[PDB]
């Protein structure tokens, strides 16, 4: 710089030290906050946090935290406390059943899920996503294709 | 890369030619060329009591009197190397050498 | 040109400063913070925060080489009662107990867990049967019917 | 490196000048072999002054040359022209 | 109850007020609180050597310490430091600092530290008031003090930007002030953070190690500054007389601290309308001597006067002098007698003249080199 | 040695190079460059002290030093006051040449 | 060795101070300091280096 | 000022060869040891240098682009209830295979598995094959029963 | 150097542990250390001594040998009575810092 210069210089040496060193921000540390990343390189990093399912309709506030929230939805795939979680775009979060509230000892199938969601941003389509985004949540053989829903 | 670049570089010293290599250190020949008359020391009003003077013979000599140095004593060694070899039952023989 | 060598020599070390801040294995002071927000890892407090007296008590964090500790056990962790292996060590919530296996009569629907606790005879009270009930309702797979 | 350092103490013992304030005692013909004594231990020696820097180092005795003269009848000199020759023992 | 092995003892035994560097007394003022750590009566001098000296009669937290730190960081001083009551009003508070005889007969304030003789020996020569001295009215206190008692008020500007200390010297010129403006922070043990110090007892602090180490006669500018950190302004300088923030408060005979922010103070010039007296070595050379002639000629006042008394401190100046010359502290000078102004009409009245001319050293602020090469007389090339 | 002109950019190669590479010495502080500490002159320290008989043979023995070091086509000859006016001393630098 | 700064120290000056010469001095304090090359060279007041051995 | 734009031409390649090396798209050798060291990837050893005959070295670790899908199959590893890639991502630790897909037709706690390998002419050995069920032992849920 | 102090066990580094590293010398004497036989003073023999203008010079050079030996960071510069009351003697042992 400037500064970096002895105090006898010309205008020109001033000029030149202002030039010469031309420095660049460094936007490397960025790569890995999912809430720091560009939004023309965001899709890399939800590669890396294995964000299997995506969508290029949601804001970047519902894109982000789906890279964000990457590890605790991963880390418990089988619970449904990621479940409530995994459908976070689509604002819903209503109802759940459970063994007792049948009461003839279950359905035969040993209770496959009939999950409640409840949806209020968007009212046309909306349906053909939601047994496929919750496919990976959902284990290969502890449920059944059965499904609820509610707009 | 040296065929490419090469033929590239040649292709634009076609189009726009090279600067000429200025010159902006030419000297008169002066700056190497040593003053040949002689200093003031040997146009002095006193007899000079030793002269030393080099080979290159156009480097200026050293002229003692009493402007300079003026020595008053003068040593001078001068050996001559004889070598002794001595013999047993006689004197040792001594031999220029 | 010994600043041009200088300032780069800068910005050719700011890169290597910015490189060893998104490895694990180099990264330290508010970079491994960077790591440990995004597998939901925080820095402990052994002592707290707000002081009562006039010099400030300083809060005390545990250090960056036992972050790396913890950034690395973030994957080996409980998670989800699976196989029986972690049943088990999901249940773990009661305290006056001594180890524990499981079994699965039917496959499709029903595991079971026989818990048996060390205080008298080894029966197990109905105080800590609901003690084992209140974990296993979101630790485990959702449709179990763990008896 | 450093090469040598030496020190060298020239000087005179007269044994039979009295000590100071007449102290029914006189220096003694034993207090020049006290610095021979003192130098066949085979041992390095910390000089103390007491002007400039005080901790001088490690200063071997190397030489002891005394020249003693104006005998008595028992062989028992009144001068004793000494020179001590130390060197500066190289410690860590 | 003694004790009978050997001991080690942390508290001060001896005494150092025999020496009392004369030049490089301090005169002190400040705010303290007197409670019973304080062991100092408020409006009364007190002699100060050490830091202990400044522990036992203050409080540590006061700002007394905060400027007695200032100086003992740096130089071996002598400090005669008056205390004041804090107040509430700040116009009232100035009104503390500069005192009068609002007592019986006892002087308060800035004017206790003309009492410095006949209490402790010292005619304090470097008059501070750390922080207050921004006002005017203390820094006006400071000026008419000064040339009562021969010294120099080191006071300082705001520490706002540069023109408000520019417009801040404009009210004085008097030959006696010299002004500090950039208030140099220190690093703090408790606050772990920078301070803020106003930067006019680092100053005294320098003088006080300028005199005794390289004599009063040597330019007490471009010399070091310890305990210290960055300024409170960043304050630029380069050499060729640019629009720099350096040359700009020189000029305006405005002294700043200005390399590697902390390092050197740098300016020597003092608040003079006179060009004459514009540096402060012609000023503290004027009078270091004059009273440092009557040091050691203190015969002066009584032996009347004799047919030899006239002719016997008119060479024992000259033989004083002489010792002054010879040790730089001037250049070649003359003493003689008044032949006109000596009367008989007025030696029996007491008054005999003699006349001192001297010339003192110039300081160096600003070197020229004119450089020219040649090979025996001319240049051979060009 | 052919070098450019400090202001205005022109290169400059004879002796207007040498003057400026004197003038680089005196007036740089010792550590002021970068990676290059031990560089330039001692006579910014020497800046306002008084000007003694010793002060001058201080700057003689520190301009020998520092011009010794970076610029060895000069020979010093002398350092000489020439006048004084209020501060501003002055100061013949004359050396012959070599190289 | 960990040295506190001033308002205008600076990274080849500090480690010409401590080490005595700047061949391979400057940046290894460059390696082992997180966060120095980002700061400004000229330094802030209070930034700490820890200066390594064997430079 | 034509070094200058010479020098940042180098130093915007160096920021965007420091920024591959960082991502695991267009990461290099040498360098995912210290990003699996952030997802506990570990290259293991094919045939390592075992001196047989002292000066023929054989040594050989793990190649990219492998290593790289295992980076990738990090996550699918933490949840141990399985999900669909848990029962894949488990199911790679053999040499002699390839990956695996899951589905189910039939009743639920049936887990169909295709384990395909690729070693030459098609089938896979049945002996290679009961490897998986020596793989997914405490890996599986307990209820869950795979085919 | 980090060590203790002696009295209430606080951690203290830089000079107050210059001043007890000192003190640790001189009011040891010598042979009271377990298995450091050369270590300490003999200011303890010096003890109930007469001031004379010998003994000043005996202490200067036995606390110079002391401190020579356990402490190389101290560079010894005078030891002067400064008072003396009935018995108590006291000395100001200034030394320049090394090291």
């Amino acid at each position: 710089s400037s500064r970096l210069l002895p105090p006898n210089r010309s205008s020109l040496e001033r000029s030149l030290g202002d030039v010469l060193p031309a420095e660049l921000p460094v936007p490397l540390r960025e790569l890995h906050d999912p809430a720091r990343c560009e939004a023309a390189l965001l899709p890399y990093l939800a590669w890396t946090r294995s964000v299997d399912r995506w969508d290029p309709d949601w804001s970047d506030e519902a894109k982000r935290n789906a890279v964000a929230t990457s590890f605790v939805l991963h880390q418990r795939k089988g619970t449904l406390t990621a479940l409530r979680q995994v459908v976070e775009p689509i604002g819903a979060l209503s109802e759940v059943t459970e063994w007792w509230q049948r009461s003839p000892t279950g359905v035969p199938g040993t209770f496959e899920i009939t999950v409640d969601v409840s949806d209020r941003g968007i009212d046309e389509g909306t349906v053909l996503e939601l047994e496929r985004l919750l496919d990976d949540v959902r284990p290969v053989s502890r449920h059944l294709t059965r499904l609820d829903l509610r707009i | 890369l040296k065929v490419q670049v090469n033929s590239a570089a040649q292709a634009v010293g076609k189009v726009a030619g090279d600067i000429s290599p200025t010159l902006a250190g030419v000297l008169p020949s002066w700056l190497l060329a040593p003053s040949a008359t002689p200093p003031s020391e040997a146009a002095a009003s006193l007899p000079h009591l030793l002269v030393l003077q080099p080979l290159t013979a156009n480097a200026q000599p050293f002229y003692f009197n009493l402007n300079t140095a003026a020595f008053d004593a003068l040593q001078r060694n001068s050996a001559y190397n004889w070598s002794g070899q001595v013999r047993l039952g006689r004197r040792p023989a001594l031999q220029s050498v | 040109l010994q600043l041009a060598a200088y300032r780069e020599l800068l910005l050719r070390a700011r890169i290597n400063d910015a490189a060893r801040a998104v490895m694990l294995a180099y990264a330290s002071g508010a970079d491994l913070d960077q790591i440990g927000a995004g597998f939901n890892v925080q820095r402990l407090l052994i002592r707290p925060a707000q002081p009562e007296a006039v010099p400030p008590v300083e809060a005390q964090y545990e250090s960056d080489k036992s972050l790396r500790n913890r950034i690395q056990l973030a994957f080996e962790q409980l998670s989800v009662a699976g196989p029986r292996n972690a049943y088990i060590a999901h249940a773990l919530g009661a305290d006056g107990r001594v180890a524990d296996a499981s079994a699965t009569s039917p496959a499709p629907c029903e595991v079971l867990i026989s818990v048996l606790g060390v205080e008298g005879n080894g029966q197990a009270p109905e105080a800590v049967l609901q003690a084992v009930r209140l974990a296993l309702n979101a630790e485990d797979v959702r449709p179990v019917a763990d008896r | 490196g450093m090469g040598e350092e030496s020190i060298l103490l020239k000087g005179a013992v007269f044994p039979l000048r009295r000590q100071v304030g007449n102290q029914e005692k006189v220096v003694g013909l034993e207090q020049l072999e006290a610095l021979r004594r003192l130098a066949e231990r085979r041992e390095p020696l910390i000089l103390s002054s007491g002007y400039g820097e005080v901790q001088m180092g490690l200063w071997c005795l190397v030489r002891i040359s005394e020249n003693q003269s104006a005998l008595l009848g028992n062989g028992a000199p009144r001068k004793q022209t000494f020179d001590l020759e130390f060197k500066r023992y190289g410690d860590d | 109850s003694f004790f009978h092995g050997v001991t080690v003892t942390n508290v001060d035994i001896g005494a150092r007020t025999i020496a009392l560097p004369a030049s490089s007394v301090i005169g002190l003022c400040d705010v303290f609180t007197p409670g019973a750590q304080a062991s100092a009566k408020p409006n009364v001098p007190v002699l100060l050597t050490s830091k202990k000296d400044a522990a036992a009669a203050f409080g540590i937290g006061s700002s007394i310490y905060l400027a007695c730190e200032a100086i003992y960081n740096r130089a071996q001083a002598v400090i005669v430091a008056v205390g004041v009551e804090t107040a509430e009003t700040p116009e009232a508070q100035a009104s503390a600092v500069i005192g009068g005889i609002s007592a019986a007969g006892e002087r308060t304030g800035l004017q206790a530290l003309l009492d410095g003789k006949s209490r402790f020996n010292a005619q304090p020569r470097l008059l501070v008031a750390p922080g207050h001295s921004a006002q005017q009215a203390v820094a006006t206190a400071m000026d008419g003090l000064a040339e009562k008692l021969r010294a120099i008020a080191i006071l300082d500007g705001p520490n706002s930007t540069d023109e408000a200390a520019v417009a801040y010297a404009k009210n004085f010129g008097s030959k006696r002030l010299f002004m500090v403006d950039p208030g140099v922070q220190v690093w703090d043990s408790a606050t772990n953070a920078a301070r803020n110090a106003p930067a006019s007892a680092y100053a005294a602090g320098l003088f006080a190690w300028t005199d005794a180490e390289y004599g009063f006669w040597s330019s007490p500018s471009n010399k070091e500054i310890k305990g210290v950190t960055g300024t409170s302004r960043p304050v630029e300088f380069l050499d060729g007389d640019e629009t720099c923030r350096a040359n700009l408060l020189n000029n305006a005979n405005i002294a700043t601290i200005i390399r590697d922010d902390g390092y050197r103070l740098w300016g020597n010039r003092t608040l003079s309308s006179d060009s004459k007296w514009a540096f402060v070595t012609r000023v503290r050379t004027m009078d270091l001597v004059m009273d440092a002639i009557l040091a050691g000629h203190k015969w002066a006042v009584d032996r009347g006067i004799t047919k030899t008394y006239v002719k016997d401190v008119t060479e024992g100046l000259r033989a004083f002098m002489r010792d002054l010359k010879n040790q730089g502290a001037v250049i070649n000078f003359e003493v003689y007698a008044d032949p006109d102004l000596n009367s008989a009409s007025q030696l029996a009245q007491g008054k005999v003249y003699w006349n001192i001319r001297f010339t003192d050293v110039p300081p160096a602020e600003n070197p020229n080199f004119r450089v020219e090469v040649t090979d025996q007389w001319l240049t051979e090339v060009l | 040695m052919i070098g450019m002109d400090r202001r205005s950019g022109l290169p400059l190669s004879g002796l207007a190079h040498l003057k400026q590479s004197v003038e680089d010495i005196l007036t740089t502080p010792l550590g002021s460059r970068r990676m290059r500490p031990e560089y330039g002159s001692k006579l910014r320290r020497m800046v306002d002290m008084p000007v003694s008989e010793g002060w001058k043979s201080a700057v003689q023995a520190e301009v020998a030093r520092s011009l010794g070091r970076w610029e060895p086509r000069i020979g010093l000859s002398a350092v000489r006051v020439v006048a004084v006016v209020d501060g501003r001393v002055d100061l013949l630098l004359s050396g012959v040449f070599e190289g | 060795t960990t040295c506190r700064t001033a308002d205008g120290d600076m990274l080849d000056s500090l480690c010409y101070h401590v080490y005595g010469h700047l061949l391979g001095c400057v940046e290894a304090t460059l390696d082992a300091n997180p966060g120095l090359a980002d700061e400004q060279q000229p330094f802030r007041a209070g930034l700490l280096i820890s200066f390594p051995d064997m430079p």
